């Protein structure tokens, strides 16, 4: 790309999602998503090798049915109601069909086949972006509408999501599928709140973003994109070795971590709200992501997994790829809980 | 309790910023301080409970696990100067910071006023041990054995979670005292019978329970010997004094709903007796021993009497010192000969005069010998059962002989007998690891000379 | 309608054997449907009559589970009075357990499905009879 | 007891269990019609849902 | 995890992209003539056309 | 109005079913969702001039605007699986399973 | 100000450098061919830089001191004992042939930097585009096996195909039996043990697989040797070629930047040859790969970054 093409496309990027939290109108929240979607393909297809084609169009496929979906529903209440925004009275089939193909959007479970290939078929920081900046737009819309969602449709999502990441996270050695189960574990997450208190989806939302842009960084620091490539971290990067082990257990959700205090409040909120079986079941399964996250710590960290002869040759260089960002964002991820009741 | 935090903390810096020679002579010397200053604990001149601020207290339960604690950690650092021998300095000085982040959390644990920080730094002190037993133990079973320890704590840890959560919904808080001061009956519905459990879980899981007790001999046979040491000695006690805590809530369901595990307590504790007749690894002998005796601990607190808790508390101290101990000695003779097998060494009096006197000393207080602490807290929770039912005494007897039993077959084994003359490798007995067995009995005689200091709430 | 399922509730348990046997027998066949057609969108068959037959096997199956289910905690909770203890349902499920892992010819699943679904019938009947709400509403 | 069926029961049956069905949930064709047939299914499974709690 | 059904499965290669098997480019072909305006009657071109 | 709204929902669903299963070609896929679109712009249209809401009627042309956008880039994308493949067959379109 | 989108924006382009004789011009031949003496005439003449041909120790002389260093640390491979026992059983066969193919691809690295930056040529001898000469030879007479060619052929495919082919390629063509003169009369006491046959392999490779493949996108020159004596005449020679081949057309501004910007990161040049493939030939092992690493960076001027070492005279480490 050149320079031209690069701001135009990511200013619509950024356009977006800035559309969609900002406009009043729901016809203008889908022109934010339409502006998503139609921005971030040739993104994905930049590369042009098979893999990314076939991306590109599962992504496309996948997102366009699901925006026609939702434009479904807005029209269908501008029919119901002579007005362009969901309202009390909105029936609630229109609700359920828009929560549904936001649901999609985003990538909740079952509707969460095409996003660990997607995520799969592209470029590392690409997928940083699907996975981060792409889940705003979605999720802005259904925080306005919190009041009129069904919260058992949204808890049947919810655990679903879970349960589906949590096992879809065993069995992957590909470090990019596995950052796709975990954006799907924790959107879970984000979603059995929304019914409730959305400021604690929106904590979430920011705790997921604050992990997993540094794990995104650290692995692009190589392009370490299979647990075998990782592990050779302690001959290529010594240094990053602790800063990665604190940021995946804090994605487990270890207590003294930050990663804990979605979980914990979530949990909390639940309770009060007299949640007990999902939340039980919900923190019960959110173990396996603890495993498959040790299983990570134990190959990259806490053993030497065996080394090449020419990654002396890497020794030999110099790199200057770590931005000042990577630590702030790992230091506030790994060492804020303390500070928890500022973050509520 | 922050004049005993704050110099914990400071110890890291020390550690990290200390030149790679006297890195472990000030850690050494400096957390030998903090030990002596953690004894300000002990003066305790009325039945008013020490509560330092909103965050932090004392009881006659807590001061002495923490000043076991602070005392520790000195002996877990002078145990460790040996195998880490080889590594680089900043692993060296890695490892110091991980036993000394363990030490501060333990503190903090112990000290802790609410339940929900309780939990928050009892699961903390995860990290660091799945660290210490993973990236330093010598065989290729050690990740095993930590996904072993860390997932049995977890899945227990959970409903412990749910409880403390539903727990503060009801009542507006989770502080300790307030709790204790009004607490009321709790119905003998199924939900409360399920919140039973699920209070409890999590510390039996812990201690551990006769049936969920696979993950300890995996941890102690695959970590090294500071690992072992702490485990056995505060990782294990954890679980004690947190039911201790939180029974206060769960009454009068326990009088019916601790059937089935002070039975699994009593059975399981003749069922590991009876394996430290057969182990072959001295390390999952001691580890065995470990779980048996603790399951004293289990009954005794579920059946709760004033007899009962003292005696838990007192076999709590002992079986921590003398545990810790017992992993010592058989590391020294791992550090000489690189094999677990009990029978591989044998006659080592016969080259080690008084590490055969310490051996003996060891094993006569794991055998519990009058006037010991050991001693003093195993008949208590033995008096106490025999109260609840007259029963018990039969197994009691039957763990008594086998303990015996096994304790002596250690000693016979593995000092006695007609030496193993193809060990050329059999150094002398170090300086250093005289001095950690020395300054693990010295306490133990002092606390068997003034046996108030462990007497817990009760008496 | 949707309330013939909460017909099951109107007579206490350990009455109305066959009522409860065909409601719980339906819920079976439900899930097994469900779970045929996932199966079958996703893993396609190699044909469609191995398609249907695989749809027969997974309704078949389920709907066995929960006739047994249902039939085993009636006859516990008659030939033994007791008509609200959660031990019926733990014996019921077990015994669905044990039909899962007979039609499937395994005794480890068998062993561990009874386990599970006894534990899991045992809590609902505790969730019904103590008032827990599967999926509250915003209350706050 | 010890070494074989207190291993079966709880660490060893759990593990078999959850590695059950991560390959029972993980073994995808890779098919967009598969895929876009599941979907198709969740929104039947979702209409019916709806219809009958009115 | 193994499984029956993954077993036929490889591991992606290390840069996304793949070894692809050489497609076939089946060009048009015409018969430009004999009996066409501009072939002069008695010429049959044979025309390899892409578009 | 009520009976024309009915059918309009309904061959919206049509096409959506059309989307939702396949049948080996990407192009009639891309066409089922063309379907869709012109189903909810009629929609749309009919709604805005049965209200005689003349402010709302802006908006049947964006959602055409955005509709074309959106079919351009799936033909670019239909223009690079096809020199990619040989073919527009989704089957082809599986490297992602591993 | 390193080169980045926004030098690129501000000036720096390559296309604006690139004149006549901004060229790579590759020197190929058997072993003892004149290679070196023709290369550094056709850049002494041509004004463009000369690259000594990559060896063992092109990485450690590149960076650093720019001493060399111990084998340990500069590849655990050794030529004299490739020649002494080439069917070895560690592997030191195919341990050198890897090492040299990636410090030919970051030597290759360099001198595309060089001419991109600033617009001077390269005249380098031999390239990555003609070391699976000896590979090939090598597996013909059976010092590596099936794997190790599988092996370098799948570094080969991921890493290559992502720079630009030489210009130019000069090929000096000698024949076996006078190779294996000049090596006696050379009289190194290791290199005279080179059997005839796998110079002969060499040179078939050369002729079968080289040569036709380069002629499809480069300009290639082939001389005998009584030619390649007198550079004044390949040089000539290069001087009215006419280059109106290869994949140099098609490149502008905004495809230069992003070769550059590949280039220019000499970390993720190599990313690809570090794939984790266990070859035993290859694999080092935890505990010699952790002792050699710590051994390194204890090295004078290797413990920190190259502008924070005050042992070597670094000046200014707390305001940098
Ligand atoms: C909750 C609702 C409220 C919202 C709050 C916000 C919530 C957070 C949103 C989600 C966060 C995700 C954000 C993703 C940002 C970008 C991700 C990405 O793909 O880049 C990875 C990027 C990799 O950078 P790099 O390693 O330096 O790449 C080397 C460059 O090529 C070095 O060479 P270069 O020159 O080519 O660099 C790229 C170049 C390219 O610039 C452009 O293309 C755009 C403008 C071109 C103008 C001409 O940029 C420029 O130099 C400027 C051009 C003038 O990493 C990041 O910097 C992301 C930072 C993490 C942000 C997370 C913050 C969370 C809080
Ligand atoms: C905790 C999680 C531990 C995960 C295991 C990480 C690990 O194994 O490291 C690689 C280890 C291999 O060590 P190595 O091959 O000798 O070289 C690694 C060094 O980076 C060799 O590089 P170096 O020797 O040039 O640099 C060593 C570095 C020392 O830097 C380190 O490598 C240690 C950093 C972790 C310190 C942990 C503090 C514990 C906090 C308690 C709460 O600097 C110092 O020696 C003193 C600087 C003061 C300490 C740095 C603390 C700053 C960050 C604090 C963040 C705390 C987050 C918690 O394995
Ligand atoms: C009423 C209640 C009465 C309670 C009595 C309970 C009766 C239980 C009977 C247990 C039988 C134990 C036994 O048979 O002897 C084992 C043991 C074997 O000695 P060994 O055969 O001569 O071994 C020689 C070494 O291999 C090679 O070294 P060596 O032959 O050259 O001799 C050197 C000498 C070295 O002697 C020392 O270094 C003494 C240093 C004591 C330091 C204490 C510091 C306290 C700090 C306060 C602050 O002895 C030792 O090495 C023993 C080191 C351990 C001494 C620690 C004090 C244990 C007191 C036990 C209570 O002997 C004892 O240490 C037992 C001590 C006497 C038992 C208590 C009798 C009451 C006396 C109170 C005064
Ligand atoms: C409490 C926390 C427990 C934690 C676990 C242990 C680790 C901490 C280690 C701390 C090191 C310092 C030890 C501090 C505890 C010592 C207790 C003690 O010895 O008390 C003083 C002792 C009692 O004497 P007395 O005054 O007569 O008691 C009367 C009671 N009615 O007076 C003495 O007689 C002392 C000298 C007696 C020597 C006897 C030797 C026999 C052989
Ligand atoms: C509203 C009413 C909701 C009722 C819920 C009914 C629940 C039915 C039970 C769940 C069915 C799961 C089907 C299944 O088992 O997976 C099949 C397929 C694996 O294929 P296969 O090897 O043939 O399965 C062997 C089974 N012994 O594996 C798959 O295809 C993966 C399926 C993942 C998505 C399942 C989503 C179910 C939950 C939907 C929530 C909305
Ligand atoms: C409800 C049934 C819908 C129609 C079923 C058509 C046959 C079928 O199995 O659906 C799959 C079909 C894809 O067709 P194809 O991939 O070529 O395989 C044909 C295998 N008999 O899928 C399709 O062809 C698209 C079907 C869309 C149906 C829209 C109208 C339904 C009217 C009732
Ligand atoms: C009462 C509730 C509390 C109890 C909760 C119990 C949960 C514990 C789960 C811990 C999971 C342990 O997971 C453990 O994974 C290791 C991998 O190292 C497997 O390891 C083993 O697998 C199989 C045997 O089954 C062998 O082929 C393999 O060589 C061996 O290593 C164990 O079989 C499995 O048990
Ligand atoms: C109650 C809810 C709690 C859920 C969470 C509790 C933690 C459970 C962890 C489940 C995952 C355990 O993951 C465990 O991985 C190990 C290897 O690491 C697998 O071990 C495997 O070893 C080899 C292959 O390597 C196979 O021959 C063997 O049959 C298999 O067991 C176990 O089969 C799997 O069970
Ligand atoms: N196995 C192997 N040996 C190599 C490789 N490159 C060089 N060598 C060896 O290194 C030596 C190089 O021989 P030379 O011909 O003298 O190289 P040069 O001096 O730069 O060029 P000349 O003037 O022609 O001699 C030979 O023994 C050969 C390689 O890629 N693989």
């Amino acid at each position: 790309m050149n320079p031209i093409t690069l701001a135009i496309i990511y200013f619509t990027i950024f356009l977006g999602p800035v559309i969609t939290m900002s406009s009043t109108n729901l016809m203008l929240m889908w022109v934010g998503l339409e502006f998503s979607l139609l921005a971030i393909i040739p993104m994905l297809i930049n590369k042009k090798n098979p893999r990314s084609t076939e991306a590109a169009t599962k992504y496309f496929v996948t997102q366009a049915t699901a925006s026609m979906i939702i434009l479904l529903a807005i029209v269908l209440n501008y029919k119901q109601l002579g007005t362009w925004m969901f309202q009390q009275q909105t029936n609630g089939l229109i609700l359920n069909m828009t929560l549904m193909a936001l649901s999609m959007k985003l990538g909740l479970a079952p509707f969460h086949f095409w996003l660990p290939e997607v995520t799969q078929g592209i470029p590392l920081h690409m997928g940083l972006i699907l996975l981060t900046w792409q889940k705003i737009a979605p999720l802005s819309i259904l925080i306005q509408i919190y009041p009129l969602l069904n919260s058992t449709i949204i808890l049947m999502l919810a655990i679903t999501s879970i349960f589906m990441g949590a096992w879809g996270g065993l069995n992957q050695t590909q470090m990019r599928k596995i950052m796709a189960y975990s954006s799907i574990a924790h959107m879970g997450w984000m979603l059995a709140i929304l019914p409730y208190n959305p400021s604690l989806t929106l904590l979430n939302l920011m705790i997921y973003i604050i992990l997993t842009a540094p794990m995104f960084m650290a692995l692009m620091l190589n392009n370490s994109m299979t647990i075998n490539s990782i592990s050779l971290l302690w001959n290529k990067t010594p240094a990053m070795l602790t800063m990665i082990s604190l940021m995946l257990l804090s994605l487990g959700g270890l207590p003294p971590l930050t990663g804990f205090l979605p979980k914990w409040i979530i949990i909390t909120e639940l309770m009060k709200n007299n949640c007990l079986i999902m939340a039980t079941l919900m923190a019960m399964m959110a173990l396996l992501n603890l495993f498959f996250y040790t299983r990570l710590i134990y190959s990259t960290s806490l053993t030497m997994f065996p080394t090449n002869n020419n990654s002396k040759m890497m020794t030999h260089q110099t790199k200057t790829k770590p931005n000042l960002m990577f630590s702030t964002l790992a230091i506030m991820s790994t060492m804020t809980l303390p500070l928890a009741p500022q973050l509520i | 309790m922050l004049k005993i935090i704050l110099p914990s903390l400071m110890l890291l810096p020390l550690t990290w910023l200390s030149s790679p020679k006297k890195t472990w002579t000030n850690v050494t010397s400096y957390s030998f301080l903090i030990s002596l200053t953690s004894l300000t604990l002990l003066w305790q001149t009325d039945e008013n409970y020490k509560n330092f601020s909103n965050m932090f207290s004392s009881d006659p339960l807590s001061t002495p696990l923490i000043i076991l604690t602070a005392w520790l950690l000195p002996l877990m650092l002078m145990a460790s100067q040996n195998h880490l021998k080889k590594d680089n300095n900043v692993l060296q000085k890695l490892y110091i910071s991980m036993l000394i982040s363990l030490q501060i959390l333990l503190i903090m644990t112990f000290s802790a006023t609410e339940l929900i920080m309780f939990y928050i730094l009892f699961e903390a002190t995860l990290i660091p041990t799945l660290i210490i037993i993973t990236r330093w133990g010598n065989q290729t079973e050690r990740l095993n054995a930590g996904i072993y320890f860390l997932f049995y704590t977890l899945i227990g840890s959970i409903p412990l979670l749910i409880a403390l959560i539903l727990i503060q919904n009801h009542v507006g808080t989770l502080n300790l005292m307030i709790l204790s001061f009004t607490t009321h009956t709790l119905d003998a519905s199924w939900s409360n019978n399920l919140l039973w459990l699920a209070c409890m879980m999590a510390f039996l899981i812990k201690m551990p329970l006769y049936g969920v007790h696979l993950w300890l001999p995996k941890a102690h046979v695959e970590a090294p010997i500071a690992g072992s040491m702490i485990l056995a000695a505060i990782l294990l006690k954890l679980g004690s004094y947190g039911m201790i805590r939180i029974s206060i809530i769960l009454d009068p369901l326990t009088k019916y709903m601790a059937y089935p595990f002070i039975l699994l307590s009593l059975w399981g504790m003749i069922m590991t007796s009876s394996i430290c007749l057969r182990q072959t690894d001295l390390k999952s002998l001691i580890a065995y021993s470990s779980v048996s005796h603790m399951a004293l601990v289990i009954a005794s607190i579920m059946i709760q009497t004033p007899w009962s808790f003292m005696g838990a508390t007192m076999l709590m101290i002992a079986h921590g010192l003398t545990s810790s101990l017992l992993f010592c000695l058989a590391n020294s003779n791992y550090e000489r000969i690189h094999s677990r097998t009990m029978i591989m060494a044998r006659g080592l009096q016969m080259v080690f005069p008084l590490m055969a006197t310490w051996w003996l000393m060891a094993s006569l207080a794991n055998l519990a010998l009058p006037p010991s602490i050991n001693l003093m807290g195993e008949l208590f929770i033995t008096m106490s059962l025999f109260s609840w039912s007259n029963f018990t005494i039969i197994l009691m007897g039957i763990n008594i002989i086998i303990t015996g039993m096994y304790s002596m077959y250690m000693i016979i084994t593995t000092q006695r007998g007609k030496l193993t003359n193809h060990m050329i490798n059999l150094q002398p007995s170090h300086t250093r690891e005289l001095t950690l067995m020395a300054l693990h009995m010295i306490p133990l005689i002092l606390l068997t000379t003034s046996p108030k200091l462990i007497t817990g709430l009760t008496m | 309608v949707k309330r013939f399922f909460e017909s099951y509730h109107e007579v206490p348990d350990g009455t109305q054997c066959h009522r409860k046997t065909y409601i719980t027998t339906a819920l079976g066949g439900i899930c097994g449907i469900i779970g045929s057609a996932y199966s079958v969108s996703l893993n396609p068959a190699d044909s469609t009559l191995e398609a249907v037959a695989r749809v027969g096997r997974y309704t078949f199956t389920a709907a066995a589970i929960g006739a047994m289910f249902g039939l085993t905690t009636c006859v516990s909770a008659q030939v033994r009075e007791k008509p609200d203890d959660p031990l019926n349902y733990f014996i019921g499920g077990c015994a669905g357990g044990l039909t899962l892992g007979a039609r499937t010819h395994s005794y480890g699943t068998a062993a561990m499905g009874c386990v599970y679904m006894g534990t899991a019938a045992a809590l609902f009947k505790i969730g019904k009879l103590e008032g827990w709400e599967l999926f509250p509403t915003p209350k706050v | 007891l010890d070494l074989i069926w207190l291993e079966k029961t709880i660490p060893k049956s759990t593990s078999t269990l959850h590695t059950n069905m991560t390959t029972l949930t993980t073994n995808q064709k890779g098919l967009i019609k598969l895929y876009f047939m599941s979907f198709l299914i969740n929104i039947i499974l979702i209409i019916i849902l709806y219809s009958i709690n009115l | 995890y193994p499984s029956k059904e993954t077993a036929h499965w490889k591991p992606p290669p290390w840069n996304d992209v793949d070894i692809l098997k050489e497609k076939a480019v089946t060009n048009m072909t015409l018969n430009f003539g004999p009996q066409h305006p501009a072939a002069h009657g008695v010429l049959r071109l044979v025309l390899e056309l892409s578009g | 109005m009520p009976s024309t709204f009915f059918n309009l929902t309904m061959a919206f669903s049509l096409s959506l079913l059309g989307t939702l299963m396949f049948r080996s070609h990407l192009m009639s896929t891309l066409l089922c969702l063309e379907g869709m679109v012109l189903s909810l712009f009629i929609m749309t249209s009919v709604t805005s001039l049965n209200s005689n809401s003349m402010s709302s009627m802006p908006i049947p042309i964006t959602i055409l605007v955005f509709a074309a956008c959106e079919a351009a880039v799936g033909l670019a994308l239909l223009v690079k699986v096809s020199n990619t493949y040989g073919t527009d067959y989704v089957q082809n379109l599986n490297l992602l399973q591993c | 100000l390193r080169y980045g989108l926004l030098a690129a924006i501000l000036g720096d382009k390559t296309t604006k450098k690139l004149h006549e004789y901004s060229r790579v011009i590759t020197v190929d031949g058997n072993i003892c061919s004149g290679k070196n003496k023709l290369a550094k005439e056709i850049a002494q003449q041509l004004g463009m830089k000369h690259y000594p041909e990559a060896g063992i120790q092109y990485s450690s002389t590149t960076t650093g001191d720019g001493r060399p260093l111990d084998i340990e640390f500069s590849g655990s491979c050794s030529l004299e004992k490739f020649y002494d026992d080439p069917k070895s059983n560690d592997g030191n066969s195919y341990r050198l042939q890897s090492w040299l193919y990636a410090s030919r691809l970051l030597q290759y690295a360099d001198a595309l930097e060089h001419l991109l930056s600033t617009g001077q040529g390269v005249v380098l001898e031999r390239s990555i585009y003609s070391d699976f000469v000896f590979l090939e030879a090598m597996y013909n007479q059976g010092y590596i096996r099936k794997q190790c060619v599988d092996h370098y052929n799948e570094i080969k495919r991921l890493t290559l195909p992502e720079y630009l082919p030489p210009h130019a390629v000069i090929y000096i063509d000698v024949p076996v039996p006078e190779v294996q003169s000049r090596i006696q009369k050379k009289g190194d006491p290791h290199e005279m043990k080179v059997t005839s046959a796998y110079l002969q392999d060499i040179e078939n490779a050369y002729k079968k697989t080289f040569l036709p493949k380069m002629s499809e996108m480069c300009e290639v020159l082939v001389y005998d040797s009584w030619e390649a004596e007198d550079p004044t005449k390949v040089v000539e020679d290069i001087e009215y070629l006419k280059y109106n081949k290869g994949p140099w057309l098609k490149q502008d501004d905004w495809t230069f930047h992003y070769l550059r910007m590949l280039v220019q990161d000499k970390t993720e040049v190599l990313n690809y040859t570090t794939i984790p493939v266990y070859l035993p030939e290859i694999t080092i092992g935890a505990h010699q790969g952790s002792r050699i690493y710590n051994s390194f960076r204890e090295l004078p001027g290797r413990k920190y970054a190259p502008g924070y070492n005050a042992e070597v005279g670094d000046k200014w480490i707390w305001l940098k």
